[PDB]
RNA sequence: GUUAAGGAACUCGGCAAAAUGACCCCGUAACUUCGGGAGAAGGGGUGCUCUUUAGGGUUAACGCCCAGAAGAGCCGCAGUG
RNA sequence: ACCUAAUCAGAAAGCCACGGCUAACUACGUGCCAGCAGCCGCGGUAAUACGUAGGUGGCAAGCGUUAUCCGGAAUUAUUGG
RNA sequence: UGGAGAGUUUGAUCCUGGCUCAGGAUGAACGCUGGCGGCGUGCCUAAUACAUGCAAGUCGAGCGACGGCGGACGGGUGAGUAACACGUGGAUAACUACCUAUAAGACUGGGAUAACUUCGGGAAACCGGAGCUAAUACCGGCGAAAGUGAAUGUCACUUAUAGAUGGAUCCGCGCUGCAUUAGCUAGUUGGUAAGGUAACGGCUUACCAAGGCAACGAUGCAUAGCCGACCUGAGAGGGUGAUCGGCCACACUGGAACUGAGACACGGUCCAGACUCCUACGGGAGGCAGCAGUAGGGAAUCUUCCGCAAUGGGCGAAAGCCUGACGGAGCAACGCCGCGU
């Protein structure tokens, strides 16, 4: 407004908030490396296969995995492709964006470096998946 | 370790000006004793010796050099 | 006082010099004051000799050391 | 002489502090005890950044005392503090360091450990 | 000392020997907005025997350290009213 | 009346005893009806001799009583001994 | 570093997409399922919007995905409400 | 010189208004595939204990059979500190192993002792004793003074100069978030006193004196090395602090010193604390945020490489000598560039 109130306060911006909350900020130290940052990536240990729904006007399965996480914190997880070689307290690699129209799910298990290693059943979208052909 | 041989002339040198220094100041608290009395006898031909040891404020060189007129700038 | 200095630069395998002049305290790299002009190393497809004795007088009157290969520069 | 609810330090770094008396190991109708002997204690004071946490039964040895033991020449000794080392389930100390000088009676091929860890004894 | 620089200005108070406080004015431009803003520190000030009084126009120089922030050094009596 | 090591293990129950106690200082929480809490708690100092100076009243004044400060020094296990 | 002379075009190419945006389409299998999703969402009996071969488009010794930061956002705007 | 948009609330509109995508980035990770000539950058998460190697010496024209200059430059790191730490312009109350320009004078007179053989104790760190000796070592008269050697010349000593060089210091301005934090320090603010360091100084102490700061942000909390620059942008601005240069602080932790020209000293030092490990359990040793490599939390960052030829630095009058500064190589599509199949 008026130039004699800018100078008496200026334009507080508006402040942002993470889209993917659990991750990527200095948390809480314990004398230890209690809690960390992980701003792409990170271990995983699960705790239960996963089996659920969407919910708005939808009505298919999805099979998540919620896990707990290498800095002390509760989350869901979800493998994509086929292959799920996966059982409870296997190490998972991690990478962020939700899925929508499911509740309360977080992240993905990544397909490639991992106990999650390599999923077949695909052959032609391939690195989003971690299925190789050494043909071509 | 060639700075083995630098502290044995570390603890050597320290006899030679911490006998320098506590002769040059009790030379010098007397002298203001003297400079008490003014007698002309405890106190002459031995200020210009405290003097002397404020001029081995440039031989005795532990009190620097040009620290020599810190205490010897009043009474001569 | 100070001591007249080649501030080499130059890429991988292609060095390349600049004479300056600063105390021996100041490393080679920075903390340089003053440039009397580049100096080309290289012969091929550049020059090989290049000084101006023009502000070079002036540190030669209140101490200088130049090195000794550097000399060899002056007296061409 | 030790008795069967009188406090004392401990003198090492296994997390703890004053630590009470339980009962006396030994006989039965035993009353007392000197350097040398173990006895159950129970922690009441704690150092936070320990092993040992307040409030649990551990075991220990009387190392120092004000009382002393008599020797073979007739010689005494007397300290002037009561202390003890909590010794685990085996014959060996729970802690790392002793922070004090431990008695001159104390091993007899038995406890070879806490000798070999005091400054001076 | 001999030549140092000036800051003209109000005298406030003289609360103890050898002592007052020279306020100054000085209007500061801001960084973006562009309309200025008044700020005004209050050094004070060493006189030489309770010289001034509230309200006087000054001349100051600058001196060698004394204590704390007693920096500067009365010089002249501009005005002398009240 | 005193007591080695331990200190409520005594016992219906810390019952009786033991410790705390004066003046001068620093410092003092929750809570509240704003007065209180509060002597809250937890802390320090005190003896004798010698040198200087600032304090009332009495009185013309030497004289007399009332006092508080720093500094220097001495002795004992312990200075409201 | 450079450079000549040799049997040899012979060793030396991927990767994501292809409803709308947004650059790029067809035939079946499953067929509100294994899924997929940046939002509109395409899936109740194939479905140009899911895996597959064909086809194309993009960039190219590199192609996509993530988390983070600025522009898009005139959505903290003095220039600009 | 240069500045785009699309989608979605309704049966259908105009508007306000949010959320979402296309693009540029990464000292990124991870997903598939793999030809490189050539150029750069590779601890950002547990400040998690650091094997084995090399990084500070030099001088046989000191002098004997330790006396000098250098280890205050240089090369690592961001836990600290919201501050003259830094940036930017003003000021003098004073500080040089050096470097140099002229000139002075470089005299006189003495005596103590390491290495070395005996002496005894310790497993050791090594020490107490005794005969032996020079020194350019040591001593006296606003006052100290040096001599040395291949062809006297040369080269350091010593005093007063002033120039460069180098550090110190108060001052104007620039320096993050919060007011759901309003009071704040007491030697605090000031004179005076003598002491105190290169100098000014409440710089530390002593009697008097009643002030400092503050709604123009004083005080207290959590987050942080900072600039030149990097990123994006039409620009104005927003976000960042890495290699690369200038300045700053720190050395497993917390104090304090000593020698010298100007260290509170990274590789020295006495002490105190938590840790490793050996000894005859009487004692002593150890500090890789030097150059790499291993261990450790990790989704994540490399060779235990010969070597001083060039440029730069100590020492010497010179040959040269030690140089993990550096001149370069060993390894990863890590980034741009150029280039083929
Ligand atoms: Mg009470
Ligand atoms: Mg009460
Ligand atoms: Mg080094
Ligand atoms: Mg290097």
């Amino acid at each position: 407004p008026t130039i004699n109130q800018l100078v008496r306060k200026p334009r507080q911006s508006k402040i942002k908030k993470s889209d993917s909350p659990a991750l990527n900020k200095g948390f809480n130290s314990k004398k230890k490396k209690f809690t960390d940052l992980n701003s792409p990536q990170a271990r995983g240990v699960c705790t239960r296969v996963g089996t659920m729904t969407p919910k708005k006007p939808n009505s298919a399965l999805r099979k998540y995995a919620r896990v707990r996480l290498s800095n002390n914190i509760e989350i869901n997880a979800y493998i994509p492709g086929i292959g799920h070689n996966l059982q409870e307290h296997s190490v998972v690699l991690v990478r962020g964006g939700r899925v929508k129209d499911l509740p309360g799910v977080r992240y993905h298990i990544v397909r490639g470096a991992l106990d999650t290693s390599g999923v077949d059943g695909r052959r032609q979208g391939r690195s989003l998946y971690g299925t190789k052909k050494p043909k071509n | 370790k060639s700075a083995i041989k630098r502290v044995k002339t570390t603890e050597k040198a320290e006899a030679r000006n911490i006998s320098q220094k506590s002769a040059m100041r009790t030379a010098v608290k007397n002298a203001k004793t003297a400079v008490s009395n003014n007698a002309d006898n405890k106190n002459e031909l031995v200020s210009l010796a405290v003097k002397l040891v404020d001029k081995a404020a440039q031989s005795n060189l532990i009190h620097s050099n040009k620290a020599d007129r810190i205490k010897s700038q009043l009474m001569t | 006082a100070v001591k007249i200095r080649l501030t080499r630069l130059g890429s991988k395998r292609n060095p390349f010099y600049r004479i300056v002049v600063a105390d021996a305290r100041s490393p080679r790299d920075g903390r340089i004051i003053e440039q009397i002009g580049t100096y080309n190393p290289t012969s091929a497809n550049a020059p090989e000799i290049k000084v101006d004795e023009a502000l070079a007088l002036k540190w030669l009157n209140d101490g200088a050391k130049p090195t000794d290969t550097v000399h060899n520069i002056l007296s061409k | 002489m030790i008795q069967q609810e009188t406090r004392l330090k401990v003198a090492d770094n296994s997390g703890a502090r004053e630590v009470l008396t339980i009962k006396v190991l030994g006989g039965s109708g035993r009353k007392t005890a000197n350097i040398g002997d173990v006895i159950v204690c129970t922690v009441k004071n704690a150092t936070p950044g320990g092993v040992v946490k307040k409030g649990d039964v551990v075991k220990a040895v009387i190392v120092r005392t004000k009382s002393g033991v008599r020797r073979n020449d007739g010689s005494y000794i007397k300290f002037d503090e009561n202390a003890c080392v909590i010794i685990r389930d085996d014959k060996g100390p729970r802690g790392t360091r002793i922070f004090g000088p431990v008695a001159r009676e104390l091993r007899e091929g038995n406890f070879m450990k806490i000798v070999s860890l005091a400054p001076e004894v | 000392r001999n030549d140092r620089k000036v800051y003209v200005g109000k005298v406030v108070s003289d609360k103890m020997d050898k002592t007052i406080t020279v306020l100054v004015e000085t209007y500061k431009t801001h960084k973006l907005y562009g309309k200025r803003v008044k700020y005004s520190k209050k050094y004070k000030t060493h006189d030489e025997n309770n010289s001034a009084k509230l309200g006087d126009i000054v001349k100051i120089q600058e001196t060698r350290p004394l204590s704390a922030t007693k920096r500067f050094r009365l010089v002249e009596i501009v005005e002398e009213s009240v």
